[PDB]
């Protein structure tokens, strides 16, 4: 069963972490760009996307961090199999 | 159509048609009278 | 794209609200790429053509969605002979996938009639978009009386295309247009579902539904990646 | 925060033939019509100089965009012709059965004036001209097995050509993008990185995985081409694919479950060359384009367009600011979004350098089946793509100087990187000047040293392997490091990327496809010739760009323009000071430098790589005479030019006799050019005066007054004929030689 396996858990954890990090102001988002010093500052969005989320979390943040989470998860899954851990 | 026929009358277009005609005539003559060296 | 009804969908943006003012049917503010912005529009990317095209896609898709599954449902109920209980992609449209022998003519002979018939239907429809009301003037066997249009290309109206003159009131007509667009948009997704499901599983839309109901967990997109 | 959006103007221009009948309409100067013959040349010279017709950037951009559609449409006609001639006038089908014995041919001549002798005996019961373009090898790799497949591509090529010409007309006369549209550099890079290169690589991987790999797997096994399954049968029937590659039995589940190791059977990392065909494994090539697809798709999400996330290219440039460079990269973003010439200067430079890199990598890692053992194709492709790269680089200098004269504005450039470079140009050119003199003495002087020592009977005093030695120790170290890479630094690679590093030779059909290349004293000497001739070409072109606007000789050179002949005989003489003349001189040196590059390649390959495999060993075409002979100028004259030109001069009476004629004709055009280079229009204008008098005497004088060419056109006509004659001479000499022996 794929569900619950090491591969599935890592991908769910990595995807969840990026969404959690971005939503709670731990990663850059649509409304917060990053300065040269790796600090979050307010940004200007041409197509201001309306969102009812109290923190302004838009659907774009989901796609941005969904792909970022998948990239992180895929690398870990394949990386562990490379060293024999997985 | 008057302007288009004027364009065909420009020097480069006339030369292309004229030499295409001239070359074709010479090529066709040598196709039916191959290897002409003496009038005979 | 927010499912169901709502004032605005998920992708609605402050930029798109500038020109999306609810005038068009099914105007839920969803235009993340801003293709309907009137400013500096041209070519085919303009509000009149894009809105017209969506309705045309909606109406073809609705016929396709109902027609790509009716043979399977009617065949399953025994209302048509089993010889015609054929998957939509095995009718003859894609001979490599499957072809049906038994039509009154070769499928290429039928196609030529389709070309000629659709040339008249589609080019006459186009000429009303380019020159509104122009198809009601030149003699067409007296049929030009019903091709005068109504000023809006996507909604000709008239004695035939509005046979039973439904939506007489302005409020009633708006609701009908909204219902037409939502059913049309739903059918467009259904047709894309038929195409994707055919490749992934190789079976008809009706078969996929029946299998899913049997064992929903063991029959879905995830399990169909491998067989 | 200007939003990224589509912006056009409706019906900007009217489609009429009126202006087709009014030559010169585009320019105010030429619109009045001709009075002298100089007008005719000015019409063609300034036709595509859009930046000088109008000062409106928007109008300039719209012409560039549509002129590019015309270029694309022309390539499709050209590509369509190549595919069509393969279907109708080629022996491709016969070649598939016996690739090692049948010579590719796709051109047939008509039987007129006795030219039918050019239809040589190429094999497969076919007569035609042997081609060196390598199209047969490309078609085999993609999986083409019938002339019907070639025919359909040609028809598709013409439809694309029609679409390209429609697009050009549509986007100029019907819906022309506005200037703000063209200036979305962030958006353009995103689409061109992830969309053009990214999806293009992924789409081609789909073809290779589903068409090329199955077809070529059976072709290598010896299956008759006509009995191979058609590509659509492979696509529709997963059962067939499973037989060739069992991984297909599992579908796409491994891809989504991250069990990517399941696809090891058709996504390989072997390295090396396929022993049966002598070309790269297609399974390796498929994994290459799958990896490249992911890299570019990720690359296409870097720049910010409409949703906050991403980078601003302006912000990146302004943040890179150091202590040694003043303001830094400030002002470059405005330069590179308002000057087409500045963009063209960069793109030509790297596009040309890329074409040269292609030449080196394709010969060393032959990517197509039976490409390596076809020595005519290997020589032609390397030489073709080196010349393309050379011309593009010289153009980069030409359009860097055009920017410097026309688009450069001091107010926007104060104490930035661009400004500071101009302020020590004497330091740059003086140092680069010395480096060229140093490299000329210590590289070409060695050849003169060897030639004199050899003529004096002092071979022990020469620079050679049997005498004073100059070993490329650094290059030899790199060859050994790459040869041992699979053991420690690339563990999962089975073989080295190329057989040039070392190992064992691969032989296909009794001929060597690739074998280790050894670097000795001769290779040391020739390489430092390359560094010399490349550095000189940089000096000429860089000098023109840095001194385009002013110098210590002409303090106001910018006002004179980019293309003028001189500023008169004053100050001792100022002939050829304009930046255009630095391109004119740079073309000669580029031609000089690339000629040695393609002579180096031709002699080294025949001497040390190419040859016939036999029981005793490898016998090379020129028998390994490169090492001992290529260290003197006399060796090149005798062993390379004199000996190998035997084939071309004995071509008369055979199918290769055409190369003999072009060999002479090229020699003629080259010498003809020296008339324009060694003379000046002052003599010719006076000569025409006497000629015009004779016509006046007979009432047959023209209304358009004859004029000798301008000073600049004499230099342009001279260099164009000089290049054509010189390059065509080598072209005939190479093909008649390699086709005859290779
Ligand atoms: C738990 C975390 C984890 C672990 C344990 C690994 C482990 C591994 N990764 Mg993975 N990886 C991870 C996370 C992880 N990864 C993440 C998050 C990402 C996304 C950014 C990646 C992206 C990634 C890539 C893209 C690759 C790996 C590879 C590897 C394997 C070989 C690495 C190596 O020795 O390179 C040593 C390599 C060098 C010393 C070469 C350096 C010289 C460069 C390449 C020259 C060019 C530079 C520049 C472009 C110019 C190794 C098993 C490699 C692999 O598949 O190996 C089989 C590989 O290609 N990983
Ligand atoms: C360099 C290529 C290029 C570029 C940058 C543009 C740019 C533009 N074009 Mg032009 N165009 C091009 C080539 C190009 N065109 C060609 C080759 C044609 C002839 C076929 C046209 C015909 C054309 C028309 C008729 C119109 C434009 C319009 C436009 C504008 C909007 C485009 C848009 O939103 O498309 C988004 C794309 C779509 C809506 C269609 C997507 C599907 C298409 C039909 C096929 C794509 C195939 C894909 C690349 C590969 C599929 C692989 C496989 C699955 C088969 C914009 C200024 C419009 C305009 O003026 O707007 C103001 C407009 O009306 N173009
Ligand atoms: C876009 C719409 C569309 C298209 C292109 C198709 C196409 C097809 N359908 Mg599908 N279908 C559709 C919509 C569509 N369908 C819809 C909406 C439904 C649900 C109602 C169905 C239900 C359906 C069934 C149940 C079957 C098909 C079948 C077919 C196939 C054979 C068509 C045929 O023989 O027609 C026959 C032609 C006609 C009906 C038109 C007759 C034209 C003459 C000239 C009219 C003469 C009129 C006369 C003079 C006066 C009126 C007389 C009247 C009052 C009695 C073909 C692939 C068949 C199939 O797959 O067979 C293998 C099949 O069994 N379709
Ligand atoms: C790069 C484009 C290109 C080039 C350089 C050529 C060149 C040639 N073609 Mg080809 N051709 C091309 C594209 C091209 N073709 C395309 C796109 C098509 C598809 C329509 C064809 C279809 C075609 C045919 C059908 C024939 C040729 C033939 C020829 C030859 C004689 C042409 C001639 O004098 O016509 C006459 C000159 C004028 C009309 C002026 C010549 C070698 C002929 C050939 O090789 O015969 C043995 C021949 O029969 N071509
Ligand atoms: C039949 C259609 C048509 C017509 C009537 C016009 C009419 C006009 N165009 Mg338009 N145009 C068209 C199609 C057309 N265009 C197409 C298909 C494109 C896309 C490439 C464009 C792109 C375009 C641009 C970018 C511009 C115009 C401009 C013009 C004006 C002057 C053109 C001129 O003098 O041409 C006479 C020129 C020629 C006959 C040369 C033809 C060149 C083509 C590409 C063939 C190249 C062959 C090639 C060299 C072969 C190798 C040669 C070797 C063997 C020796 C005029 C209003 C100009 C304008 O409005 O300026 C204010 C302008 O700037 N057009
Ligand atoms: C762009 C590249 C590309 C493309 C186009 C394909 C395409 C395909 N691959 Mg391949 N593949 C690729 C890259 C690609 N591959 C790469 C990079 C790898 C390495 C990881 C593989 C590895 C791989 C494997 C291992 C397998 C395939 C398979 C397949 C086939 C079935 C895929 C499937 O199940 O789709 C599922 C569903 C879809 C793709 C969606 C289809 C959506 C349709 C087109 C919508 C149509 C809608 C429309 C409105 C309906 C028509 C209406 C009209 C008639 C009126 C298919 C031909 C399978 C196969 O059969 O191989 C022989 C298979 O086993 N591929
Ligand atoms: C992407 C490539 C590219 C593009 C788009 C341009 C575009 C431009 N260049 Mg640039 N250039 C390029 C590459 C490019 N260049 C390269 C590679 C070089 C190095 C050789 C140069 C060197 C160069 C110079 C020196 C100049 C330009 C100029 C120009 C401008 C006017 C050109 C013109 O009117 O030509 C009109 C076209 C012709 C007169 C036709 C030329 C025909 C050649 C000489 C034929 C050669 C032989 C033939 C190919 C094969 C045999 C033919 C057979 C019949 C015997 C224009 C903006 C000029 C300018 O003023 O810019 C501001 C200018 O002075 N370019
Ligand atoms: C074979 C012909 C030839 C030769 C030998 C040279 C030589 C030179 N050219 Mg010239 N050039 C030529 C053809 C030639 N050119 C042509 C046809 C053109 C027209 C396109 C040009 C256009 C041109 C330009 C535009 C430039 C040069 C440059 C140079 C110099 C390159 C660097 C240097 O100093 O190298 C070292 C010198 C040599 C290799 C010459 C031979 C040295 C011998 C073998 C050894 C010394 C002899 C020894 C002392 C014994 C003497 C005894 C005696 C006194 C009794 C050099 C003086 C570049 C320059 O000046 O760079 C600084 C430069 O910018 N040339
Ligand atoms: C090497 C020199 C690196 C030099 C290097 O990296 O310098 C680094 C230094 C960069 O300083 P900054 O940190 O202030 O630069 C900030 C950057 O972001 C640019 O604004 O550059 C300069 O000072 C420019 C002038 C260098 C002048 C170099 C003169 C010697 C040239 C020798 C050329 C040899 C070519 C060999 C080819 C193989
Ligand atoms: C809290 C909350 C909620 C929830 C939510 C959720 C639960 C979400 C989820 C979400 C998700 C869950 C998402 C996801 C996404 C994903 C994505 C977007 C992906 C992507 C991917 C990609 C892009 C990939 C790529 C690739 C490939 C294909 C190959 C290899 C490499 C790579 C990896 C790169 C709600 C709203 C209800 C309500 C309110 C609150
Ligand atoms: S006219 Fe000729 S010789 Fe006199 S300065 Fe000008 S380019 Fe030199």
């Amino acid at each position: 069963g794929f569900i619950g396996s090491s591969t599935n858990l890592i991908m769910v954890a990595s995807t969840t972490a990026t969404l959690a990090a971005a939503r709670f102001g731990l990663a850059p988002t649509v409304k917060k760009n990053t300065t040269a010093g790796l600090k979050l500052v307010d940004s200007k969005n041409s197509a201001g996307v309306i969102s009812n989320d109290p923190a302004g979390f838009t659907i774009v943040d989901v796609l941005a961090m969904g792909a970022a989470g998948h990239g992180l998860g895929v690398g870990i899954v394949l990386g562990l199999k490379g060293i024999g851990a997985l | 159509m008057k302007d288009f026929t004027t364009y065909l009358s420009t020097a480069p277009v006339i030369a292309t048609i004229w030499f295409t005609f001239t070359a074709g005539l010479l090529i066709e003559i040598n196709r039916y009278f191959p290897d002409p060296l003496v009038f005979s | 794209v927010d499912r169901s009804k709502d004032q605005l969908y998920v992708g609605a943006s402050q930029s798109s609200l500038a020109y999306l003012d609810g005038s068009l049917p099914g105007d839920f503010g969803f235009d993340p790429l801003g293709l309907l912005d009137p400013v500096n529009s041209g070519g085919f990317i303009e509000p009149k053509w894009l809105q017209y095209s969506e309705v045309i896609h909606a109406r073809w898709a609705m016929l396709g969605a109902a027609g790509c599954i009716a043979p399977e449902v009617l065949g399953a109920a025994g209302l048509i002979p089993d010889a015609t209980n054929i998957k939509w992609f095995e009718s003859g449209v894609i001979p490599p996938a499957g072809s049906y022998n038994g039509y009154w003519a070769d499928p290429y002979t039928i196609f030529f009639v389709e070309i000629v018939a659709m040339q008249f239907a589609e080019l006459r429809r186009l000429q009303d978009f380019r020159y509104p009301g122009s198809m009601g003037q030149q003699y067409f066997l007296g049929l030009e009386a019903i091709f005068k249009g109504s000023g809006d290309a996507a909604y000709p109206g008239g004695p035939f295309f509005n046979l039973f003159n439904l939506g007489k009131t302005e409020a009633a007509m708006k609701e009908l247009k909204l219902k037409e667009i939502k059913n049309g948009r739903l059918a467009m997704l259904a047709m894309l579902g038929y195409g994707a499901q055919a490749v992934m599983t190789g079976k008809g839309p009706f078969q996929n539904l029946v299998e899913h109901l049997a064992d929903p967990v063991n029959n879905n997109i995830l399990t169909n990646f491998a067989g | 925060a200007k939003k990224v959006k589509i912006a056009v103007d409706r019906n900007p221009v009217e489609t009429s033939f009126e202006k087709w009948a009014k030559p010169g309409h585009f320019s105010r100067t030429l619109s009045k019509g001709p009075n002298t013959t100089t007008w005719i040349w000015n019409l063609h010279a300034d036709a595509h100089d859009f930046d000088s017709h109008t000062s409106d950037l928007e109008e300039i951009s719209r012409k560039v965009f549509s002129a590019h559609f015309g270029q694309l449409g022309i390539i499709f006609i050209w590509l369509s012709g190549m595919y069509f001639h393969g279907a109708r006038f080629s022996n491709y089908e016969a070649w598939l059965s016996d690739p090692t014995h049948i010579k590719p041919s796709a051109q047939v001549v008509w039987p007129i004036v006795g030219q039918e002798i050019l239809n040589g005996d190429v094999g497969g019961g076919f007569q035609g001209i042997q081609i060196t373009s390598g199209f047969f090898q490309l078609w085999r790799a993609s999986g083409i097995t019938s002339e019907l497949q070639l025919y359909t591509t040609a028809i598709g090529g013409l439809v694309m050509a029609a679409a390209m010409f429609f697009a050009g007309w549509f986007h100029y006369h019907k819906a022309a993008p506005k200037l703000e549209w063209f200036q979305n550099v962030e958006s353009m890079l995103n689409h061109h990185l992830g969309g053009l290169l990214g999806l293009g690589s992924l789409a081609w991987a789909g073809h290779q995985i589903h068409v090329s790999l199955p077809v070529n797997k059976l072709l290598d096994a010896g299956v008759d081409p006509k009995e191979i399954p058609l590509p659509h049968d492979l696509l529709l029937n997963r059962a067939i694919m499973a037989d060739l590659y069992p991984s297909f039995a599992k579908g796409i589940a491994p891809f989504f479950t991250l069990n990517w190791s399941e696809y090891s059977d058709f996504l390989t990392f072997k390295g090396g060359l396929n022993p049966v065909t002598g070309g790269l494994w297609l399974s390796d090539t498929a994994h290459h384009h799958v990896a490249i697809a992911v890299l570019f798709l990720v690359a296409g999400h870097m720049y910010r367009t409409n949703w906050g996330i991403g980078h601003s290219m302006k912000e990146i440039l302004e943040a890179h600011r150091g202590p040694f460079t003043g303001e830094g990269h400030v002002g470059l973003y405005e330069i590179l979004t308002t000057s087409w010439h500045a963009q063209l200067a960069i793109n030509l430079a790297l596009f040309g350098s890329l074409s040269i890199i292609v030449a080196h990598h394709m010969y060393a890692m032959p990517p197509y089946p039976y490409l390596a053992t076809d020595y005519g194709t290997q020589l032609s492709l390397f030489t073709h793509h080196t010349w393309i790269g050379g011309f593009c680089i010289v153009g980069a200098g030409a359009h860097a100087a055009i920017f410097m004269v026309r688009d450069y504005d001091p107010t926007n450039n104060y104490n930035n990187l661009l400004d500071r470079v101009i302020r020590h140009r004497d330091a740059i050119i003086s140092h680069l000047n010395w480096v060229c003199i140093f490299l000329g003495f210590h590289s070409f002087g060695l050849y003169i040293h060897n030639d004199t020592m050899s003529a004096l009977g002092r071979p022990q005093d020469m620079f050679s392997d049997t005498a004073i030695q100059l070993q490329p120790v650094f290059a030899q170290w790199i060859q050994n490091t790459h040869f041992l890479a699979p053991q420690l630094t690339a563990p999962n690679a089975l073989a080295a990327t190329s057989l040039t590093w070392g190992g064992d030779l691969v032989a296909v059909g009794g001929k060597v496809a690739m074998m280790p290349i050894s670097l000795g004293t001769s290779d040391f000497m020739v390489h430092h010739i390359h560094a010399f001739t490349i550095h000189v070409t940089v000096l000429i072109l860089l000098k023109g760009v840095l001194f385009a606007r002013s110098s210590r000789l002409i303090p106001d050179k910018a006002n004179l323009g980019f293309r003028f002949p001189c500023d008169g005989p004053g100050r001792g003489g100022t002939c050829q000071v304009s930046a255009w003349d630095h391109v004119f001189l740079g073309l000669f040196w580029m031609y000089n430098s690339l000629s040695i590059v393609i002579f180096h390649f031709s002699w080294k390959m025949q001497s040390d790589v190419w040859g016939t495999v036999t029981a005793s060993g490898v016998s090379h075409i020129t028998g390994g005479n490169f090492a001992q002979s290529a260290n003197t100028i006399n060796g090149w004259l005798r062993d390379f030019l004199w000996a190998q030109s035997s084939q071309v001069i004995q071509s008369y009476g055979s199918a290769l006799s055409a190369y003999g004629l072009i060999f002479l004709g090229a020699h003629f055009v080259w010498a003809f050019s020296l008339m324009f280079l060694f003379s000046g229009r002052g003599y010719w204008q006076e000569l025409i005066e006497s000629i015009v008098w004779a016509h006046n005497k007979l009432k047959v004088a023209p209304a358009i007054q004859p004029r000798a060419l301008s000073i600049t056109q004499g230099r342009a006509v001279g260099v164009a004929h000089y290049l054509l004659g010189g390059i065509a001479t080598t072209w005939s000499f190479f093909l008649a030689r390699i086709i005859s022996v290779g």
